[PDB]
């Protein structure tokens, strides 16, 4: 009833849960439909073969050029069409009758045969291959002798015609077909038409003749639906919609008036002709207190005629009227959304819980796009997602869906620069082949597995990570305040005890100071007590290179933060907390280093990879009695940085590692290596050879520029240097042998930050976010759950990284240096966060008991938010920390020591056995 | 059984808000971004005062969500101010003999107030309006202070001709190079 | 005669939502109405029906003012009061709080034994520890007794001290409740005195370190 | 209209003087009059004239009874409020004594560590301490958690105690705090409370004893 969907924007304005509904599985009902779909100008072509009479669409396409006029030629090719059909393993087939195919001069005339044995040629192939027919009696292409002689749907006398015609169809293919769609979108036929003559006759009339129009649309289908029900339900039992259109819209703001607002507008759209057919007979309200002299006008005969006149509720939710053909003045100043969930939702409320059969679906690309089409299969799979959530989260009785466009075709507006097809036809060939895309291969991979099953390699392992496994946290900005809180006072003071215990300062007389310990840090024992909370084993920190040397060199040495960074370390080291610490990073004003070294070229220049060897020299000097477990650079920013600034930045990481090796490794016995940034780089579409070298080429672009001389061997990858070559950029430096072998080995692990997977594609979708660098379109998968600053948090990326790094580089010890999410608002973010913590440490824990890697260690990024706000496990608010509901879950992955299962007396350790660590040498 | 709540005294170190009224309304002092301060009718999160004492009975009050301090001119109108000056934006503070607190300066001696007619403490003489406070601790959770939460409403390509509406194409910024 | 609807004589008088008050205060709760006829008057605290029996004291509930005077009020009369006036030609009602802040203005009582007298391996690790209950807001200080000069004791007979460690504006609660001494040598030995002040008075306990080895 | 002195109109209303009055309740002194004609009403303050700025809070005068009403009254309230009604032939006085007797606005506060977590070396003079802090001299009891029910509170709350010590006015208020507690072996060894409660509630501090 009108009105039971306005509450659908306060549904789904609360957050859905990550853990139930973000790895969202499962297959659909049992008789669902699987369709795919096709139109009759779309893809037939013939336009005059064998005595076809002209329809309204080779009116408008010959000079009202990219015309119809053999547009997939699939009135000759039935054979290809079905074999698709049968490779594409679908359940039914939503094709179109054309009506001036059958009936070129008309009902008042013989009908034609040849397009007759046409359909029934298509119907019996459809019928040797088990798939059932979905047809459309009108997908646009009425004929030009009635827009000649009437004015086509102006006239009421074409809904006797609609009748005749579509009586002949219910004769001739009623025993076959049991589903029947009158009037494909009758919206934008009706505003397109005649309203806005971007459509069919292209009249360009007005928005009366438009309300007129669908008027005559509405009677038209209540007719044919009539001698349906009458004449020919009994003896074949099929079923005859209306496939209606709608858009989704969304409040600007809110509020209640934006809230009706968006009422009205689909009411607009969508209840014009869906409150009609399925509630009353009569228009929506909303349309008759705003337009009701423009509005016609309903005789309570008609409407009761054109009341209950569907079977079923036919929607169409793709890019024909969402985002394309939807009338501005329909959006009533609020903002259009691609959700078909909450349409699908709207639809249940509305239109007192239909069967809705989705009769057209999907998204576009472009018209320069072959085979791989990344983009339409991530649209189609959203599409396949939200139908399935509305099935099973929302009760919305969804019976079928119809991936839209079986093969490539016209567009109706948009030529052939627009490809919705799942089979690739090429216009310019000659036989016209059904080649299957990227989404055809997801298509039938989805029919086939009825859905989206659970994965078994998604599903939780049960076991235990190592003894001596590093369980950190993260706080790459710590709270660097050398403020003493005691001791600082060296005045003598006179104690009035009785009278008083007021203070009388004796003047002149100050005592000696005291030898400063790092209880006098007030800054300090705050974060160690917070990290005693968390039950880490390890806690990370970076130093600011530019406070311990302010001006580059060692002439001003400011002892006072390297003493509190050497209590900091030793104050973890007597909580049992071992400090890991960065040398660099560039999360940084000017790239982490002094204003001195900053303003010479920074990393362009050699004497910054000197000074970083001498930095990193005082630096194991002075810390490395408590440091046994150094970072060199804090995950470089790879995607911005010059070849000459990562070739010095490799260099003084090879010089800091071997000051360690030769002067501090054997006075204190500690690792150091290079923290890379890994985030995973998985191919679009998964078994497209193109996209796996693309990915490849983006992993030794991103990964293996810096860990190839480090871990490799020695020099920069060759997928690298030879895309570089070949494009005629000579500017990746060359490593002489006295560089290749310094930097060779300059590693005791692997340390790597992982926090998301991109998708690749090789196909330039659209050039504006191609990367023309790497030749590269990176994209993300829509069923991903996101954060709020839209990154996918997508677990098996994290053990696929794993494996590609023990694949390239070897059985090295790894450990994930850094990994997590961030959040926006109360608490719906947090419940990401430990979905995602959960998610990626059994991910890990699969890489390291399934797989094999030697994994050492996990650490959660950002300890709390006063430091890194919004990724933080600690909230900071009103200057006080509380722990999230992430703390709590990491600590208990940390004492469980992982994902231990049913029966856990899991130690089994004394006098450690595993070497990732410092052993007997 | 009984001595079911916390101590008397372990709670002076946390958020309190400060309690004034008259027998007509009754507020909370209430520390804004704006420095101007005003009376809340309830727990709000610019109320949210923390109150140190930096002598023997002079406190000062800061404002935990504004990071403000409670500082006072030299006509008694009291304001916020993000740096501490400890000759003005210092109070010393006393329990009257019916158990309400009250703030003065010690050097403009006017009495911290919420009201118009702002006077000076003389002691046992009728306070005015709104300047007898009385510290009730905080009843705001920690989440609600930290709001500008901000749902970056983004909307990527505001034209309704969208090519991709649900953002399938999320290009990464680079650094390209140029030979 | 007329079936006038209970209202509000004066709402001016009723906008006051929360009543804080000292315990062993009185509180009077107002709610004047008018109509025909008289309506009369009920009392609900926390949503159950308040009767004097409920509340050590009663109250008194006299109905010319239309008011709940509520006498020595205690910690246990916090919630909220319901003012429903009722006839049979309508009813109205007003919700109250009452808050009951407890009181101590007294000096900040120290936790006894706190601290403790510390005798100590040398070079060892000494925390002392002092807890401050305050109603007030209160300053802790930690001093320790100097003997550099001369004796203990000053030009009077008022001993020297140093302050070790001092309550700010930007010191914690928590802080100030512990002074550690990290190696601690032979001239770390003496007095250690937590004194802590209001604006009622001020307290302090001492105790000795001494070094042992 | 004629000239006599204006006359009190109170047969036993009006000879209330010592008024022993609670803190924080409401005093009320009124000396109503007829005047011959309409008097002067004045309050004084045992001298002076009582402005309302002169007490904490102020007060209300009610000119329609001549009643002085302070509300919430203090400690500092104590004196002689001095009613002084005029006329053109001559004036009557009357005075009210006010003397407030003051009473804490708290529970009793019990320092802590008062009493503390004992080792009793096998029967010795162990002594257990209880600070208390009250204007009106507590009522105090100790509960000594003797082993019925099993739990420490079963049914609402146990009333163990059974110490003849308890709390008197006639006795020293100084040496009441400590619990002289005698044969102490591994019969009586649990949980300890310092019970002290007065008009607005009741404190217990909880302490463990413990005999090897
Ligand atoms: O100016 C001003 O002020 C201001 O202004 C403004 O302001 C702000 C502004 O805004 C600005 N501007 S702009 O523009 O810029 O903005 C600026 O200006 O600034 C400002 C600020 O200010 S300031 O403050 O600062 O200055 C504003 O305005 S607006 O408008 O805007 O608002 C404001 O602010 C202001 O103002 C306002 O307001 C105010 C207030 O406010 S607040 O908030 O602050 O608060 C106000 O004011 C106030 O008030 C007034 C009035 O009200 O009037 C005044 O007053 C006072 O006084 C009066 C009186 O006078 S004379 O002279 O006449 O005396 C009062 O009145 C009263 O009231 C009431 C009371 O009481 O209270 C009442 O009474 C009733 O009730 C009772 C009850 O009680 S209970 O108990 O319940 O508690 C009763 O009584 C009772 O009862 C009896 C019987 O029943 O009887 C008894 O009893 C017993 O006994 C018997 C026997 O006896 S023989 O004697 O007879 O033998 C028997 O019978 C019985 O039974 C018994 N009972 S048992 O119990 O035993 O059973 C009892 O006892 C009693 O009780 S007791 O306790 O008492 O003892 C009675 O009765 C009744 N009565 S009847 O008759 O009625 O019924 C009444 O009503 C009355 O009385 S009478 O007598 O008169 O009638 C009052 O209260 C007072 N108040 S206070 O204050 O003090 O509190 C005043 O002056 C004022 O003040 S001020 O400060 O303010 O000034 C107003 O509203 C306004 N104003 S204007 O003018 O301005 O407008
Ligand atoms: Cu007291
Ligand atoms: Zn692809």
């Amino acid at each position: 009833e009108p009105g039971d969907g306005a509450q659908t924007w306060a549904r789904f304005s609360r957050p859905p849960a990550p853990e139930a509904a973000g790895l969202f599985q499962g297959t659909f009902p049992d008789g669902f439909l699987w369709a795919v779909g096709s139109a009759a100008y779309q893809t037939e072509g013939g336009w005059q073969q064998h005595g076809k009479g002209a329809s309204i669409w080779d009116t408008f396409t010959h000079h009202p050029p990219a015309t119809g006029d053999v547009a997939s030629d699939s009135y000759n090719n039935v054979f290809r069409d079905t074999e698709a059909l049968r490779e594409l393993g679908v359940t039914h087939y939503r094709f179109s009758i054309s009506w001036a195919r059958v009936l070129p001069n008309g009902s008042a005339g013989v009908p034609n045969r040849e397009g007759l044995r046409y359909y029934r040629r298509l119907l019996e192939r459809l019928r040797e291959l088990g798939v059932q027919p979905v047809v459309t009696l009108y997908h646009w292409d009425l004929p030009q002798r009635l827009q000649d002689a009437y004015g086509g749907w102006a006239n009421r006398a074409l809904a006797d015609h609609f009748r005749d015609y579509a009586e002949l169809c219910f004769r001739h293919f009623g025993g076959q077909v049991k589903y029947w769609i009158t009037i494909d979108n009758p919206y934008v036929v009706a505003w397109h038409g005649y309203a806005t003559g971007r459509l069919a006759p292209g009249i360009r009339g007005s928005p009366r003749l438009g309300y007129l129009v669908a008027h005559n649309l509405l009677l038209a289908h209540a007719k044919v639906w009539h001698l349906y029900n009458t004449s020919f339900r009994p003896t074949q039992g099929g079923q005859v919609s209306i496939a209606l259109s709608s858009h989704w819209i969304n409040p600007r703001r809110m509020t209640d008036h934006s809230i009706k607002e968006c009422q009205k507008s689909l009411d607009f759209v969508l209840g014009w002709f869906a409150k009609p057919v399925f509630i009353d007979g009569d228009y929506p309200e909303s349309m008759k207190n705003n337009l009701s002299s423009i509005l016609p006008d309903f005789t309570e005969s008609e409407k009761k005629f054109i009341k209950g006149t569907a079977d079923f509720f036919a929607l169409c939710f793709g890019p024909t009227l969402s985002f394309q053909l939807l009338d501005p003045h329909m959006k009533f100043r609020q903002l259009e959304s691609p959700n078909l969930r909450q349409l699908l939702s709207w639809i249940d409320l509305e239109f007192n819980h239909p069967q809705i059969f989705i009769v057209e679906n999907g998204w576009f690309v472009s018209g320069t796009t072959k085979r791989d089409d990344a983009k339409y299969m991530y649209y189609l799979k959203k599409f396949i997602m939200e139908t399935l959530k509305a099935i099973k989260l929302d009760g919305v009785d969804v019976i079928g869906y119809t991936a839209w466009s079986l093969m490539d075709g016209f567009e109706w507006h948009r030529g052939y620069s627009i490809r919705r097809g799942l089979f690739y036809v090429d216009f310019l060939s000659q036989d016209k082949m059904l080649l299957p895309k990227s989404s055809a291969l997801f298509y039938q991979k989805l029919i086939e597995k009825n859905g989206f099953p659970p994965l078994p390699e998604n599903q939780p392992l049960e076991g235990t990570f190592p003894c001596d496994f590093a369980w950190g946290v993260v706080d790459n900005y710590i709270q660097v305040d050398t403020t003493l809180s005691q001791f600082t006072d060296l005045n003598v003071y006179l104690w009035d005890v009785h009278h008083s215990k007021r203070l009388i300062k004796v003047d002149g007389v100050v005592t000696k100071k005291r030898k400063s310990y790092c209880v006098d840090f007030a800054a300090i024992q705050p974060q160690i007590a917070l990290l005693q909370e968390m039950h880490v084993t390890h806690f990370r920190f970076s130093l600011d290179w530019a406070l311990i040397l302010p001006l580059g060199n060692q002439s001003q040495v400011n002892h006072t933060i390297l003493q509190y960074y050497r209590c900091m370390a030793s104050e973890l080291v007597r909580v049992n907390i071992t400090p890991v610490v960065a040398l660099w990073q560039p999360m940084a004003p000017n790239q982490g280093l002094p204003r001195l070294l900053a303003r010479q070229g920074a990393w362009e220049n050699p004497y910054t990879a000197l000074a970083f060897a001498e930095y990193a020299r005082l630096c194991f000097q002075e810390l490395g009695h408590h440091v046994k477990l150094w970072i060199t650079m804090n995950e470089p920013y790879t995607r911005n940085m010059t070849y000459s600034a990562g070739h010095n930045l490799l260099k003084a990481h090879a010089l800091a590692w071997h000051v360690y090796n030769e002067k501090f490794r054997h006075a204190q016995n500690g690792k150091i290596s290079i923290a890379l940034q890994a985030d995973w780089i998985e191919p679009a579409c998964p078994f497209s050879q193109k996209d796996k070298e693309v990915a490849e080429r983006v992993l030794e672009f991103d990964i293996g520029w810096l860990a190839e001389p480090i871990f490799g061997s020695g020099d920069y990858p060759w997928v690298m240097r030879d895309w570089l070559n070949q494009r005629n950029n000579f500017l990746l430096p060359y490593f002489t042998e006295d560089e290749k072998k310094l930097i060779q080995g300059t590693f005791d692990f692997l340390a790597l930050s992982h926090y998301t997977t991109i998708l690749v594609d090789s196909e330039k979708e659209d050039p504006i976010k191609y990367n023309d660098y790497l030749e590269v379109q990176e994209m993300t998968d829509i069923t991903w759950l996101n954060s709020p600053s839209q990154v996918a948090v997508v677990p098996w990326g994290l053990r696929k990284v794993l494996n590609w790094l023990k694949f390239k580089y070897g059985d090295l010890p790894m450990y994930i240096i850094s990994n997590g999410i961030d959040d926006g608002l109360h608490a719906e973010d947090d419940q990401l966060r430990v979905y995602y913590m959960q998610n990626y440490i059994n991910e890990a824990l699969k890489a390291h008991i399934l797989d094999g890697i030697n994994l050492c260690g996990y650490f959660a990024y950002s300890f709390n938010d006063r430091t890194a706000p919004r990724f933080g496990l600690y909230r900071y608010a009103a200057d006080q920390f509380e722990p999230k509901a992430s703390m709590k879950h990491y600590r208990k992955i940390i004492d469980s020591n992982g994902f231990p299962g049913p029966e856990t007396l899991e130690r089994f350790c004394p006098e450690e056995f595993t070497v990732c660590t410092e052993c007997s040498f | 059984y009984p001595n079911a709540s916390p101590l008397l005294g372990s709670s002076w170190g946390g958020l309190i808000h400060l309690y004034t009224a008259t027998a007509r309304n009754s507020y909370h002092l209430q520390i804004h971004k704006n420095g101007h301060v005003d009376g809340a009718p309830h727990q709000t999160i610019y109320s949210a005062l923390m109150i140190r004492s930096e002598d023997a009975g002079f406190v000062v009050i800061t404002g935990v969500m504004s990071r403000r301090y409670l500082c006072m001119d030299f006509r008694g109108n009291i304001f916020g101010s993000h740096y501490f000056d400890p000759e003005n934006c210092r109070f010393q503070h006393q329990t009257l003999e019916n158990g309400y607190d009250v703030y003065h300066s010690p050097q403009y001696h006017f009495l911290v107030s919420l009201g118009r007619a702002k006077r000076a403490f003389l002691p046992g003489m009728n306070p005015p309006p709104y300047s007898q406070f009385l510290s009730r601790r905080n009843e705001i959770p920690l989440i609600h202070f930290n709001t500008p939460i901000p749902r970056q409403h983004t909307q990527s390509a505001e034209d309704d001709s969208e090519r991709d509406p649900l953002n399938v194409l999320k290009p990464r910024a680079r650094m390209t190079p140029a030979p | 005669r007329m079936p006038v609807a209970p209202y509000w004589t004066s709402p001016e008088k009723m906008e006051k939502k929360l009543h804080a008050v000292p315990a062993a205060k009185t509180v009077k709760f107002k709610c004047p109405s008018s109509g025909t006829p008289n309506p009369t008057l009920r009392w609900l605290k926390n949503g159950k029906e308040f009767k004097p029996d409920h509340r050590i004291g009663g109250y008194k509930v006299r109905y010319a003012t239309w008011s709940i005077i509520m006498d020595s009020v205690v910690p246990s009369d916090k919630g909220n009061y319901t003012c429903i006036v009722e006839n049979e030609y309508g009813s109205i009602n007003h919700t109250y709080q009452l808050d009951v802040v407890e009181r101590s203005p007294h000096r900040p009582i120290l936790q006894a034994g706190l601290p403790a007298n510390k005798t100590v391996a040398l070079g060892s690790n000494v925390e002392f520890m002092c807890k401050v209950y305050s109603d007030p807001q209160p300053h802790i200080q930690w001093l320790k007794h100097i003997e550099v000069n001369g004796s203990k004791i000053g030009p009077d007979n008022l001993p020297y001290v140093q302050i070790l460690k001092t309550a700010g504006v930007n010191t914690t609660d928590k802080e100030m409740e512990v002074l550690h001494l990290r190696n601690v040598s032979f001239e770390d030995a003496g007095e250690y005195t937590c004194l802590a002040g209001n604006s009622i008075g001020l307290s302090h306990h001492s105790a000795w370190l001494t070094v042992l080895e």
